[PDB]
């Protein structure tokens, strides 16, 4: 049979744009998270710094504040703290998400 | 019935028509029993001496 | 022989028996023949026929859904059943079965997003089917190629 | 999908099971979770959904109240093969279908199988609900009978409660019409009784 | 009505000097030459029957009948021949993705048709 | 209950009515019986000379037609030429 | 009305002691055989009984096993001990043991008795043993309900709950299962001709006939007590914290104070084209605040529907 | 929700151009922009335009005429 | 066990192999749930053994069609079983009688 | 829970003409729709008080077999229209009634003479025919006090419709409260034939069952 199964399958940074096209933005916004969530690894963490996102980006307008934006924005999406930009803060991101009442 | 509800009447009054007729009928079918059984149906006394 | 044995079972010859209704407490009419028959279950029950679907994996080749709830499938959908579609006359319904729920790969998650949204409006684009046919054709002699 | 008998249920409905549904339509639901204010994020809808909360189901209800749905039984000869109704949620896990439209679908209520479409854009809906529902496929398309007719219970029910043996309880009775069930219902005649006189309008 | 197409012609009538012309465009053809310039020129033609399994095939769109009965013969006539299909038949549509040109998308079809005159 | 209006496939409704009733099978001169009172209706049957009192057939396309009051007939009955009118 | 001369209990019959029959006094016509249905009808849908909840044992594991020394399989066992028949006091919820050795059969009478627990049928089998060196030890939880309850609907009560070792049992909540009723025309002259109505039950010894027919009508009356005055002709955002904690750098603060904005939703369903409407803050505050606010909300993303005070 | 569309189709008659009056109404009414003329019954937008056109005041013309208005006062 | 029969389902049952029946078997010492013990009489009994035989039950093996075959014993104890007698009741079976 | 039941908190009652109304309930119990429909349904049929006639006594010929003289109308189709007529009594028992009019045509329930406690509901209701001339007649009707129903063949002539109603039906539906949708929900359609309110009725009907069961508890639920 041609196809046999050929189930294509989720893959992670597949998963990660999913919910890009559900979440709502601009174009910048979109052209951004596009490049963000196109620069991540297996483990997670982003490859590249951040300022060479704004080199790739090529555009005056754009801004290390925005950039920190929407890569915020879709920090905490599925799972926690992914996009990383190295460790230290993908802990403390997912501190960040449960309750005051845990001890310690 | 139906067909004459339907001509003279529309649609919609033929619709329901039908639907209360089909419930009258779900009633009276239980109502009524309608049963079944070895004596109902009776075999010709003649059939001995036609064979 | 049966007739004789429902006498020394103190039971009537007929077979008829009367009965009153469980809801309004009524005799009815007719008596009904009860009885005592054998039952047995079949293998085909309701637990494992019913499949449903909204979203799962596809192919790689012509993009379609897996199917028979091989791993989540959907059903098919049947040459016969465009024909009936086809005499209702109902074509937004057919471009819907044709690229909404199909390979349609531009567009299935721009309904998705159009439904999450509430926009309920249809891009139909052109399936990945049309174009794996195409390089088929093209895998032999035979140039095709669609015009403006 | 599996069928059934639906003695209720008229016409215009269907009963489709609570548990094929809220699958169908999660992404309308997922919809109607970010629009009342109860996910702020798409995995949180998911989540909700998952778990299955009872504002889920009041959403379910809500949404597939006014939506139509569409059924197609697996061997179609003619165009009544697939037809138009409203889903309703029934505890189960097989599709209520109607009685009159089993003589289109050609059912015999043994072991089958029946096909289910949801329709998302409102051409579509539109489309089977001017087009494609059991309330409008009267006639027949091949030669102009109705496709609608009874022959089950129905019909001797009918032919047992217009019927007189010889003359029931009551005979002489005369009444105007409205006492007919009165008298039927707790004493006095019985629907065989014949000679019964009273005022039509 | 569908099994009686494909009229044979046995005059030339300064058509065609050929056999396997439609009904339709046969009556097209004669109607846009007798009446308008020459009507001396009359083409006679004598509509022989075919059967359906025969009928099928006989269109002149190549996308059509073609997963009827046999695709790879139907094909190579396209190939050799070189005739295009411009999608009018149902089947074209279905294939390609659109709008069929009957029922609610008659309107459609009937305005994208009348929109192809100008450009 | 109104005329076909444009844009219905005629094509699809045909095709599909007359293939749908799928229960068919598989595997495989002198006798004149009149229903009621009726003519003869010859529609043009060569009358030749006859042996007895009565008219010969030399045509081979005969086919009779009842009349009882009026246009409506009942049967053809058709006879071939060895036919011999009786009445 | 006119004298309506309400039935009065009277002539409370014991056939057997699972076999009553009871009858009432005459009443108006027409009213016997509704009365008998109703009543029929509440006895048979909805009457308070006793029976099994779960059953622990510390021998077997599982149902789909067997036991060293035993004849019957454990499901046998379960489905015994459905059919058990035991009434209890005033305390609901209360476990019993059964521990017993030998080659012998176990019935329900040598069971650990206590003071608020009457076993009805001491007779009853619980698959006895068949060796000696075999000794069973269970213990049987035993609970009221008024209705069937399978064992899937009590399955979300106990999700860090029932360990390895305890299996759950069907319960039927109905001790009577069975009951008729007929009426008949008797005892009453110097007045019309009256009819009584006579009810043959058979219970399972659990409920007493008197205290089921008063429960029934007690049942009624309640619930038909409704139709005499006939009259009559929460869900929020979850995110509802207040403005403060949004590190408002120089301006937010003013501008949010000066639009007279809302806690939270209102900034969060706003674009940022109609948002630059307002007075100038600069792209950059934008941009800062949209941070804060995607931190939280994925960048405004949100369309409320209504707005509760 | 409504049986039966009868009344639209009396008003159309064609039977075909109805379902895209009722889908070009109904795509603006819930987009947005748009108010519904006759009084809603907690009912979707879909039969709330249908039994609009149904009651003779929604059209093929009204529909044009009130887009140009609006597209001529921008 | 079915009330209107035709008296074949003891052979079918018996011969289907799908119970556990008593070979050369006097008597019956110890019953369990899924071991069976016969201890044969010295008439159908030949020397060189002891003179005992043993049937094991299959108790809750899945089968092709997914289902349950389970064997439920019928002796309780000390019972004279004669031979060609039955033991066990296999999947849909009673007293030797197929009952489904 | 224990003996927790669920009571009917929506009575919303949606009513056509001061004849007819509608009743429906919320989602009940299990199996209680259905047993109190039919017992509702009996009780208010098969006995409740009221007044109506029961015989009258016509000038001429007791057989039904008379002559018009003038009325132009079987007397059988005047007993047939007589029986729709809802006499009110308040407090008095037995009484006769009598009619007399000129030869106008039109024979109302105006006709008959007004006494103290006697009155009709609709002045309006047609008692006998379009007569032909200005020839009179008396009726000299009869109206007595009883419940139920019962025919004129057994107990004396033309018919004795004691129940003030005209027609009973009852219906149930699936419904659920929050999860579990096995709750039954009732609905109730009685049309009557006038002088009582339907849902007086009911509550009258439910009131009589009540106090029919009431001796059964032993004066139970006391605090």
């Amino acid at each position: 049979l041609p196809v046999y199964q050929g189930e294509t399958t989720q893959t992670l940074q597949d998963y990660l744009m999913w919910q890009v096209e559900l979440t709502p933005f601009t174009d910048t916004d979109r052209a951004i998270a596009t490049s963000i969530v196109d620069a991540v690894d297996d483990t997670g963490y982003l490859t590249i710094q951040i300022e060479d996102i704004v080199d790739s980006i090529g555009d005056d307008e754009i801004g290390l504040e925005e950039v920190e934006a929407v890569l915020k924005r879709i920090q905490r999406f599925d799972p926690v703290g992914v996009a990383a930009k190295d460790l230290r803060d993908c802990l403390l991101i997912q501190l960040s998400q449960f309750a005051k009442e845990t001890p310690w | 019935m139906l067909n004459t509800c339907y001509r003279i009447l529309g649609l919609k009054p033929t619709v329901i028509f039908a639907d209360q007729i089909m419930y009258t009928g779900f009633a009276y079918a239980a109502r009524s029993g309608a049963s079944v059984g070895i004596d109902d149906m009776v075999i010709p006394e003649k059939k001995h001496e036609i064979i | 022989e049966i007739k004789e044995l429902l006498k020394l079972g103190d039971l009537p010859t007929s077979g008829q028996i009367r009965l009153y209704d469980g809801r309004t407490g009524e005799q009815f009419e007719r008596p009904v023949t009860v009885g005592y028959m054998y039952m047995l279950k079949l293998n085909h029950l309701v637990d494992d026929k019913m499949h449903a679907r909204s979203t799962g994996s596809y192919s790689l080749v012509t993009q379609q859904p897996l199917g028979g709830k091989a791993q989540f499938g959907g059903q098919r959908f049947g040459e016969m059943e465009v024909w009936a579609l086809e005499a209702y006359g109902a074509a937004y319904t057919l471009q819907e079965m044709l690229t909404v729920k199909s390979d349609d790969v531009n567009g299935r998650t721009k309904m998705y997003k159009n439904i999450v949204d509430g926009n309920h409006q249809m891009e139909p684009g052109m399936p990945e089917s049309f174009n794996v046919l195409l390089k088929e054709i093209r895998s032999l002699g035979i140039n095709i190629e669609l015009e403006d | 999908s599996v069928i059934t008998v639906g003695p209720y249920l008229r016409l215009h409905q269907c009963g489709l099971p609570k548990k094929m549904a809220l699958e169908l339509f999660k992404p309308f639901i997922y919809g109607k979770l970010e629009l009342r204010g109860l996910a702020t994020t798409i995995k949180a809808a998911k989540k909700m959904v998952e778990r299955e909360e009872a504002v889920v189901w009041d959403i379910l209800d809500e949404v597939i109240r006014e939506h139509p749905v569409l059924l197609n039984r697996a061997p179609t000869l003619h165009r009544l093969g697939i037809q138009a109704f409203e889903p309703v949620l029934i505890e189960g896990k097989a599709i209520q279908l109607h009685p009159l439209v089993c003589a289109a679908y050609n059912a015999d209520f043994d072991g089958d199988q029946m096909a289910v479409h949801v329709p998302l854009t409102l051409e579509a809906q539109l489309e089977a609900r001017a087009l494609m529902m059991s309330t409008n496929n009267i006639l027949s398309p091949a030669n102009g009978e109705p496709i609608i007719v009874p022959s089950q219970d129905v019909v001797l029910g009918l032919y047992y409660m217009t019927r007189d043996c010889v003359n029931a309880k009551g005979e002489g009775m005369v009444l105007t019409g409205p006492k007919e069930a009165e008298r039927l219902y707790r004493s006095g005649l019985a629907s065989l009784h014949a000679r019964v006189k009273v005022r039509i309008t | 009505r569908q099994m009686l197409r494909k009229a044979t012609i046995v005059n030339a009538g300064s058509s065609d000097f050929l056999e396997g012309e439609q009904v339709e465009y046969s009556r097209v053809k004669i109607a846009n030459r007798e009446l308008e310039a020459n009507g001396k020129v009359g083409a006679t033609y004598s509509r022989d029957l075919l059967g359906i399994t025969k009928a099928s095939l006989a269109t002149e769109s190549f996308i059509s009948a073609a997963s009827f009965q046999e695709t790879t013969r139907v094909l190579t006539e396209a190939a050799v021949a070189g005739k295009r299909d411009e999608l009018r038949g149902l089947k074209e549509n279905v294939i390609v993705g659109r709008l069929i040109p009957a029922g609610t998308g008659y309107a459609y079809h009937q305005d994208r048709m009348r929109r192809r005159a100008a450009g | 209950g109104h005329i076909i209006n444009k844009g219905e496939a005629i094509g699809v409704i045909a095709a599909q009515s007359i293939g749908e009733p799928g229960t068919q099978l598989t595997m495989r001169e002198s006798s004149i019986q009149v229903k009621n009172k009726g003519s003869i209706k010859l529609s043009n049957v060569k009358s030749v000379v006859n042996s007895s009192g009565k008219l010969v057939i030399t045509s081979r396309n005969t086919e009779l037609k009842l009349i009882d009051e009026f246009g409506r007939t009942k049967e053809s009955y058709k006879v071939p030429y060895g036919a011999v009118l009786a009445k | 009305v006119t004298e309506f001369l309400k039935p009065r209990l009277v002539d409370i019959e014991q056939v057997s002691s699972t076999h009553a029959k009871v009858t009432l006094e005459p009443l108006e016509r027409g009213f016997g055989h509704t009365l008998g249905n109703a009543l029929r009808r509440i006895l048979l849908s909805s009457m308070p009984g006793c029976a099994v909840t779960e059953v622990e044992i510390d021998g077997v594991l599982h149902e789909y096993s067997t036991k060293e020394g035993v004849q019957e399989d454990i499901l046998e066992i379960l489905l015994n001990l459905k059919g058990l028949a035991v009434r209890v006091q005033g305390k609901d919820e209360v476990i019993l043991t059964l521990n017993k050795s030998g080659i012998g059969p176990v019935t329900a009478a040598d069971i650990t008795h206590d003071g608020d627990v009457e076993i009805v049928k001491p007779q009853h089998v619980i698959c006895h043993l068949t060796d000696e060196n075999a000794s069973i030890s269970m213990r049987i939880k035993v609970q009221r309900g008024r209705g069937y309850v399978p064992a899937s609907t009590r399955i979300h009560s106990e999700e860090d709950e029932r360990p390895i070792g305890r299996l759950l049992v069907d319960a039927c909540y109905s001790p009577v299962e069975r009951i008729a009723y007929n009426v008949e025309a008797a005892r009453v002259e110097q007045r019309t001709d009256l009819d009584k109505l006579v009810i043959e039950m058979e219970t399972n010894g659990t409920i007493d006939p008197e205290e089921a027919i008063r429960r029934a009508a007690t049942i009624l009356a309640e619930q038909l007590e409704a139709f005499v005055d006939l009259r009559d002709v929460e869900f929020d955002p979850i995110l509802l914290r207040p403005v403060d904690d949004l590190e408002l750098t120089v301006r937010s603060a003013n501008c949010l104070k000066a639009e007279a904005i809302h806690y939270i939703g209102d900034l969060v369903q706003r674009t940022e084209v109609e948002l630059l409407k307002t007075p100038n803050l600069g792209k950059k505050s934008l941009t800062e605040i949209k941070d804060v606010l995607a931190s939280r909300g994925l960048s405004l993303g949100m369309r409320l529907e209504n707005w509760p005070p | 929700a409504r049986v039966t569309v009868q009344d639209a189709v009396e008003k159309i008659g064609n039977r075909f151009d109805l379902v895209l009056v009722a889908a070009r109404r109904a795509r603006q009414m819930q987009v947005g922009g748009k108010d519904p003329l006759v009084p809603e019954e907690n009912d979707k937008t879909t039969v709330i335009a249908l039994r609009e056109i149904e009651e003779g005041l929604i059209n093929n013309q009204i529909l044009d005429v009130r887009e140009r208005q609006e597209q001529q006062e921008q | 066990k079915p009330l209107v029969g035709t008296g074949m389902e003891r052979a079918v049952a018996v011969d289907s192999g799908v119970t556990a029946v008593a070979k050369r078997g006097g008597v019956v010492q110890y019953v369990d749930a899924s071991r069976i013990v016969i201890k044969v009489n010295e008439d159908e009994m030949y020397p060189g053994e002891a003179g005992i035989d043993i049937y094991n039950l299959t108790k809750y093996t899945r089968s092709n069609q997914n289902t349950c075959i389970n064997q439920m014993p019928c002796v309780s104890l000390g019972e004279p079983v004669e031979r060609g007698d039955v033991l066990a009741d296999g999947p849909s079976t009673d007293l030797g009688e197929l009952a489904l």
